[PDB]
């Protein structure tokens, strides 16, 4: 799996000037065991259509 | 019947009985005595110097008693054998004592606490090894020597007409072992020449506090005017017990103690749960669980909904875990001993807990759950040995799909991420390159300084340890490259380990730890520390943010035990709570980097995420990262300690060769042999063949951590964090496994321990056992070990941090040592200290513990703490004058003051203690004094102490000595990065603006700043402080031939301070009858002089007044990090009164900036003085401590309700001068309600009559306006209340 590039959220024009997005929470986040397995569960759903 | 003359009588007869002969009097407020001390003419000798008489001087004193000295009559301290008139009471104590000797036979030198091992005759080099152990671990400490709480102790059961038994084992271990030791007075932890056992100081001081505490259960017992104590429905002897413990407890006293204080303590918790009826005490508050806004109603009895749960499997596990602890215990102080005896009346009372009731309204039952917490309190401090040994690696669980560790470690990162933005949302971030050089000294209060720093001073060499003193010294070196890459993992470089006791357990271990590693960990932990001290947050189980959670902080915030805990007696007044508690078992061992550590470490990493723009000298955040915290760093390192050392015979060490005799580096004990390797150690170690003791000193036995550390800088954080994950897990499990039983109502964290209010939907025996089976069987999979024995589960009783509550009510537990104390300290203010331990007396009897005992110990304190002390000067024609002369002839005398004891009843300002005889919560003051001789019912009480004011000496107080006379050597090297731009810029110069720079700030000024902040950081030294403490004597000399026995009273103030003696200007006068009805309140355990107070006055039910001009003044210098511990608004407000008020916002900008105050609390400062100038009086109110004390915090008092209701005065006063009555008021108030007076209003007066109007209008003009310092200050009058007070009164 690959994860999107980090600079699509965040543009860095200054030393202390940066852009904030509007989902850094969640951009924030780690899956843990369960997520990860739901997330391989909805994938497994999308290859295999009906 | 007047307490006044019954304890000087009583310090009278113990002052005759410790110095025989005495020439004491009543009526005068001062004695003096001389001693002989031959040790320093000895000394003398042996330079060939010539005396007169040497031991005629002692046999001629010591026998006929009658030489005297200038007058002055010279006495000798009593010997030993007569200080119980040589009675004897054969009692089986003191067998039971002697049969617990051991010989040195059967030494077990790893001992956790020494065994009675016996003393002999001659000597023998394992013998020196036990002095040394027992040199260290037996000190008592303390502020009064033993033999005078034996004197005492004597006395006071004559007076009662009754026998302790510690009296009685005294008395017989007396009779015939004449003196147990040695013990000086200028420095009690001198004791030396044990004569008998090793173990004599732990029985002398056991036995006075056993004594102390059968005088305080019976003198408490005879206040409520009960026959016995009551459990149930059957009676019970509280002394009975007492013996009983004692009697078991004497074989070996620190262990057994340890080993049983938990079955008393789960006692109390368990008592009265399961009784059909239940007594509760109406408690309403707000909707949350922990909201501290209660109020109480009334007593009711209700029936019990979880009578039939009580059969359940769990509880009866919990009580068989006890019933062994307690029998393998006894089994184990038998064997010990030659007796076979036991505990009876404890395990009868055992065996029905749960059925028997609780009684709260009934003093019988509260009497006793009382006593049975404070019995614990006669093994003070326990002093113990630590081993150390490594992180055992072997032994650590690994993930495997059968635990839940790496969801803990999943959660925990989880949780740091959200705990750092909820931080940064509150405008706490981490620290920024630019104040990388001035937060260092932001370290925690938990933190210690690894490298120790060398001074030299002016011609010494000493040594420091202290933040101050090393960082700026050497704090350049702190972050340089070369001592950044370096680990603490061989011989070179290493860290040792330290130690300090704790009041009834196991000495605790502390880490220390270099500055090179603090200071990254600091860099990113700074803001979270910062974050997490506020309070009152939400603790729902369903509320996002979870700052509220964690009560690490949340403590003592309100001052008062009883206000702050309010919620423990709200949840068990109600039914429908069910709380839990969880005691786990080594903590902070179980904290390993599969679970804990690794997971920390992640989210700190991308933590930082947003800030990887910054670089701080090259380096990069995540290289700062693994700088604070990495292998070698913390995790991984060796450590240093107590050596290790092997039992073997002493001609195996003939035998070894020279390869094993070579002696290393480490240091070894008195009485042990080195040897070169702990392998060898293994190979001639010998159990059976006892001769001799080998210690290992090549290194190789260091310990080895990857564990946690007590000495990080975010240890509290990490463990609350840590334990919220654990929570969470419990939760989800329980709600998993058995869903809808059990609704989590609130959750609770703070340090290791876990509380929780639930909801429980069922009383089936089945599923409560499955609950409580699938609790631990999560807490055990998660890694943990929590104990079935300690862990508790109660619908009714409730407890929190050494706090315990029972249906609604208080149960206080005393531990409040008396006798012994934790380390030595020397007293540099005596009446600073005698304040100290009269506000710790407050605490004590406001937790159940007798009044009229707590007076007679502070009569006791109050006359011997500063005999003894003084030095090198005597007195001749009552006058006082150095040390005779160059002739040698008496120098060997000494002079030893004793004070009248009612020099406790004396406010401060008369070279006195403000305590008052009514009640010890009211603060003796002039005015105060003043109104207690004109009111007619004191009179009985106020007579002696009426001829024994304008007699006190000055007191000693080496504080106020402040002299330039400590010059150092060492220079402040890092000040061009201490040094704020403002400092910095008035060094550049050609002396040119030195010339100017004369404004009236004293030592803070530039080209001298630096001086004076090491000056300070030397006096912050003691070791260093001790230079300056030779020349106080003659200072001390100049007060006493200084001093003139004259009152003073002046109620007058100086004109920028206002004091509570201005309420004296007015007539006072009392009206109205108000209501009658008694209040209810939750402590139900106090003495009748603090109940009737507590009854008349109920429970405060809202915040305090508002916080007072300096309140905000010092509130507003919280916020300067390097000032913070430097500055107080005493040192505000005396650079103001030379500097003036009158000046706009700048200048008192520019003027804080020069003092070292960073600009933005110099522009916060000078702007809110500038306001207060403008608008306000300004005017400081001083207090005497009042309203401060442990009881005045959870009194209706101080408060706007009660000036509301109580009060009444002109409208013409101002704002700190309506504080200044209402300080008296609530004084004056307590006062009668203390003397039970009549309830009613009160109100100031003002009359008709011209001239009475006139003296009011000078005196408030010339108190309102400094007289000439108007010139001096320019201050201008057209300020609003000076020109307002024109035609105040007119």
């Amino acid at each position: 799996y690959i994860a999107p590039n980090p600079r699509i959220s965040s543009i860095t024009l200054t030393q202390r000037i940066t852009t904030t997005g509007p989902f850094a929470i969640l951009t924030g986040s780690t899956p843990t065991a369960q997520q990860l397995n739901d997330v391989r569960k909805i994938y497994l759903a999308l290859m295999f259509p009906g | 019947v007047a307490i006044t003359v019954q304890g000087a009588q009583l310090i009278k007869r113990v002052v005759e009985r410790f110095y025989p002969g005495i020439a004491f009097n009543i009526n005068e407020g001062a004695c003096y005595i001389y001693k002989f001390s031959d040790h320093i003419r000895r000394i003398r000798m042996k330079h060939g110097t010539k005396y007169r008489r040497q031991a005629e001087e002692i046999i001629r004193n010591i026998s006929l008693r009658k030489e005297r000295l200038y007058g002055i009559p010279v006495l000798d301290e009593v010997e030993w054998k007569y200080v119980f008139d040589g009675q004897t009471f054969q009692s089986y104590a003191f067998e039971v004592y002697v049969n617990s000797i051991l010989p040195w036979s059967e030494l077990d030198p790893e001992e956790e606490f020494l065994r009675n091992y016996r003393v002999s005759r001659e000597m023998t080099e394992v013998e020196k090894f036990i002095e040394f152990r027992a040199k260290n671990e037996m000190q008592i400490y303390g502020d009064i020597p033993i033999k005078v709480w034996c004197c005492f102790i004597n006395e006071l059961s004559a007076e009662l007409k009754h026998v302790p038994l510690g009296m009685q084992v005294m008395a017989d271990f007396v009779n015939r072992f004449d003196s147990p030791f040695h013990q000086g007075n200028r420095d009690l932890s001198n004791l030396e020449d044990f004569q008998v056992a090793y173990t004599t100081p732990l029985l002398f001081e056991m036995c006075c506090m056993e004594s102390i505490l059968e005088f305080n259960i019976k003198m408490r017992m005879r206040e409520e005017e009960i026959s016995a104590l009551e459990f149930g429905d059957m009676k019970v002897d509280p002394v009975g017990l007492l013996r009983e413990f004692f009697i078991l407890c004497l074989p070996h006293p620190k262990k057994i103690n340890n080993v049983l204080r938990a079955p008393y303590s789960w006692f109390v918790k368990m008592w009265g749960v399961g009784a059909d009826p239940i007594v509760v005490l109406q408690s309403t508050a707000g909707d949350d669980r922990n909201s501290k806004d209660v109020f109480y109603d009334k007593f009711r009895t209700e029936p019990n909904r979880y009578k039939a749960l009580f059969r359940s499997s769990f509880y009866n596990e919990s009580r068989r875990m006890n019933e062994e602890k307690i029998l393998e215990a006894v089994k184990y102080s038998q064997k010990l001993g030659s007796h076979d005896r036991r505990l009876p009346l404890f395990e009868k009372m055992l065996k029905t807990v749960y059925t028997t009731p609780f009684y709260p309204h009934k003093s019988s039952n509260m009497i006793l759950a009382s006593f049975l917490l404070s019995i614990q309190t006669i093994t003070g401090y326990g002093r113990a040995w630590v081993k150390n040994v490594s992180t055992e690696f072997d032994k650590q669980l690994k993930p495997n799909p059968s635990n839940l560790v790496q969801d803990v470690s999943d959660l925990t990162r989880e949780f740091f991420k959200q705990a750092y933005v909820e931080a940064k949302e509150r405008r706490e971030e981490i620290v920024k390159p630019e104040d990388l050089y001035t937060s260092m000294l932001r370290l925690a209060r938990n933190t210690s300084s690894g490298f120790s720093t060398e001074i030299y001073v002016k011609l010494i060499k000493i040594n420091s340890r202290i933040k101050a003193l090393v960082i700026f010294t050497k704090g350049h070196t702190v972050f340089t490259d070369e001592e950044l890459h370096k680990k603490y993992n061989s011989v070179e470089l290493y860290q040792t380990k330290g130690s300090r006791d704790v009041p009834i357990k196991a000495t605790r271990t502390i880490y220390s730890i270099n500055l090179s590693v603090l200071v990254p960990q600091l860099i990113v932990t700074l803001p979270l520390n910062e974050y997490f001290s506020r309070v009152g947050g939400i603790t729902s189980p369903d509320y996002k943010k979870i700052g509220g959670k964690v009560i690490v902080g949340d403590l003592e915030a309100t001052g008062s035990r009883v206000m702050d805990a309010a919620d423990c007696f709200r949840n068990s007044a109600d039914r429908d709570i069910f709380t839990i508690a969880i005691d786990y078992s080594e903590y902070d061992t179980h904290l390993t980097r599969h679970n804990f550590r690794t997971g920390m470490l992640q989210g700190i990493r991308e933590a930082m995420a947003p800030y990887r723009d910054l670089r701080y000298e090259g380096y990069t955040l995540e290289q700062i990262i693994d700088f604070g915290y990495g292998e070698g760093r913390v995790a991984n390192t060796l450590w240093n300690g107590k050596r290790r050392l092997f039992k073997t015979t002493f001609d195996a060490y003939i035998r070894l060769d020279e390869s094993e005799r070579d002696k290393g580096s480490f240091k070894v004990p008195k009485g042990v042999l080195p040897v070169s390797s702990v392998d060898v150690a293994n190979r001639i170690a010998v159990d059976k063949g006892f001769d001799t003791l080998i210690a290992a000193t090549d290194g190789s036995d260091l310990a080895l951590i990857d564990t946690h550390l007590s000495g990080e800088n975010s240890t509290l954080i990490a463990n609350s964090m840590h334990n919220m994950a654990i929570g969470t897990l419990m939760q989800r499990e329980v709600g998993r496994e058995q869903p809808g039983v059990l609704t989590f109502l609130s959750e609770q964290y703070v340090g290791d321990d876990t509380l929780f209010y639930t909801k429980l939907h069922t009383t089936d025996t089945k599923v409560f056992d499955k609950v409580a089976a699938s609790i631990f069987d999560t807490v055990a999979k998660c890694g943990h070990e929590a104990s079935p024995s300690k862990t508790m589960m109660t619908p009714y009783s409730v407890e929190k941090t050494q706090t315990h509550a029972k249906q609604g009510c208080y149960v206080p537990q005393d531990r409040m040592m008396i006798i012994s104390s934790e380390r030595r300290k020397d007293i540099e203010d005596v009446q600073g200290y005698v304040r100290s331990q009269v506000q710790t007396m407050i605490t004590k009897v406001s937790r159940g513990f007798c009044h009229d005992l707590a007076q007679l110990i502070l009569m006791l304190k109050t006359t011997f703490i500063g005999a003894w002390k003084m030095k090198r000067t005597i007195k001749e024609d009552a006058m006082y004058r150095d040390r005779k002369f160059d002739s040698n002839d008496e120098d060997g005398f000494t002079l030893i003051q004793i004070r009248n004891p009612l020099a406790l009843y004396v406010p401060i300002g008369w070279n006195g203690y403000g305590a008052h005889p009514a009640a010890l919560n009211i603060v003796m003051t002039e005015e105060m004094y003043v109104d207690s001789i004109m009111i007619s019912k004191l009179d009985e009480i106020m007579a002696p102490i009426r001829r024994i004011v304008h007699d006190i000496p000055p007191c000693w107080n080496e504080t106020q000595g402040d002299k330039r006379g400590l010059i150092s050597a060492t220079k402040m090297s890092f000040f061009s990065k201490m040094a704020r731009p403002a400092v910095q810029a008035a060094l550049s110069d050609p002396q040119i603006i030195n010339l100017v720079e004369e404004l009236p700030l004293g030592e803070f000024s530039p080209g001298r700043i630096s001086r004076t902040m090491m000056h300070s950081a030397l006096l912050k030294e003691s070791s260093a402080r001790t230079l300056l403490s030779s020349g106080y004597e003659l200072e001390y000399q100049k007060a006493l031939n200084s001093w003139i026995t004259q009152v003073s009273m002046r109620l007058g103030e100086e004109s920028g301070v206002i004091s509570t003696s201005y309420a004296k200007l007015f007539d006072v006068y009392f009206e109205g009858e108000l209501d009658g009805a008694p209040h209810m309140f939750p402590d139900q355990n106090l003495s009748p002089q603090f109940y009737i107070q507590k009854m008349m006055i109920g429970p405060r039910v809202s915040s305090r007044v508002r916080n007072s001009y300096v309140d905000r003044i010092d509130v507003i210098l919280r916020k300067d990090v390097v000032m913070r511990g430097f500055i107080t608004a005493n040192t505000i407000l005396n650079v103001i009164e030379k500097l003036g008020t009158n000046h706009s916002v700048g200048d008192l900008v520019t003027v804080f900036t020069l003092m070292n105050i960073e600009t933005r609390v110099a522009e916060e400062l000078a702007e809110y003085m500038t306001s207060e100038k403008i608008r306000f009086d300004a005017l400081k109110l001083l207090k005497k401590g009042i309203a401060g004390d442990e009881f005045t915090m959870s009194l209706n008092v101080a408060t706007q309700d009660f000036i509301d209701t109580y009060l009444a005065y002109p409208y013409q006063l101002t704002k700190t001068e309506v504080d200044a009555i209402s300080l008296y008021c609530t004084q004056m108030i307590m006062l009668r309600a203390a003397l039970g007076l009549p309830k009613k209003k009160m109100k100031i007066v003002v009359t008709d009559d011209a001239k009475k109007r006139y003296k009011i209008r000078l005196q408030r003009f010339r108190t309102h306006v400094p007289k000439i310092k108007v010139l001096k200050k320019l201050i201008d009058p057209n300020r609003m209340t000076v020109r307002n007070l024109e035609n105040q009164f007119v």
